[PDB]
């Protein structure tokens, strides 16, 4: 149920982010983009396990 | 007056707001007399002028040409900062060595 739990905060972070043309980028999809890290050790201390 | 028409040619604004932006600004420069000095500036994480001028120049036909020109000729790419943008704004303003 945590790796659940990480699945719904990563599906959450995605449907958050907002797209702006010419390299442009909101000031929150840069807290997004932090937030990877940590979505892929879960992803692969589960795929470890 | 003594503007400075801070242009903000960031990604965001690639499209309609910019063909707005540049008619606006044109428009703008069409209400400002001889007696008035004006400078045009744009930011996208960075400062520059749009034009050759350096400075507040006079708001002749032939100035606001140049002016209108350079803001024909502008496009739209990176990410804005209002901080260095008004920064620019703000120095160019305290400018005295120029006639003003
Ligand atoms: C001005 O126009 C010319 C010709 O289209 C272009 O090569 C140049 O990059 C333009 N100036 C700027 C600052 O983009
Ligand atoms: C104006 O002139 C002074 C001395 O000639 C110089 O130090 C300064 O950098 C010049 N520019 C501005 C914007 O003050
Ligand atoms: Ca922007």
């Amino acid at each position: 149920y945590m790796i659940l739990a990480t699945i719904i905060a990563n599906c959450i972070v995605l449907a958050l982010e907002q797209h702006l043309p010419d390299g442009d980028k909101t000031p929150m999809s840069e807290r997004l983009d932090d937030t990877e890290p940590y979505f892929i050790g879960i992803f692969c201390f589960e795929a470890g396990i | 007056k003594d503007m400075l028409i801070l242009v903000d040619v960031s990604g965001s604004v690639s499209g309609l707001t910019l063909k707005l932006i540049r008619t606006s600004v044109s428009e703008m420069l069409e209400t400002l007399s001889d007696d008035d000095f004006v400078n045009v500036a744009s930011f996208n994480s960075n400062a520059q002028d749009v034009s050759c001028f350096q400075h507040l120049v006079q708001a002749n036909v032939r100035n606001k040409k140049v002016l209108k020109d350079a803001v024909n000729n502008i496009t739209a790419k990176g990410i804005t900062d209002y901080k260095k943008g008004f920064s620019f704004a703000f120095e160019q303003l305290l400018n005295y060595n120029v006639s003003r």
